[PDB]
């Protein structure tokens, strides 16, 4: 579960870099799309942190 | 000729079909912008050398 937490947190950093790229390219609609992927990864990361705390 | 003109519109529709299918790539397209600018930067350095 700690490996899944590292996978989903590094995937969130990747999407944040895609959002940064979209903002320098002026494509704010793609920046919001990337932020939506980032949010589901950070919300599941908090669930895995909770699971890891129990474990 | 009129029925053949409708068949010619199948070629026009097929061209737009490939364009709409290519449109699925627009989210990924940012990678092409960085790749293309990068090759022009090192090519400018190679031309200046």
């Amino acid at each position: 579960t700690e490996q899944r937490l590292n996978q989903d947190t590094q995937e969130a950093k990747k999407w944040e870099d895609r959002a940064k790229l979209a903002l320098t390219n002026g494509e704010e609609n793609l920046a919001r799309e990337a932020l939506a992927r980032k949010k589901s990864l950070t919300d599941t990361a908090a669930a895995y942190q909770t699971q890891l705390a129990q474990q | 000729f009129e029925r053949m003109e409708n068949k010619v519109l199948d070629m026009e529709a097929t061209s737009q079909a490939a364009g709409e299918l290519a449109g699925f790539g627009i989210e990924n397209q940012f990678a092409q912008l960085e790749a293309s600018s990068g090759v022009e930067d090192e090519l400018a350095a190679l031309k200046a050398s």
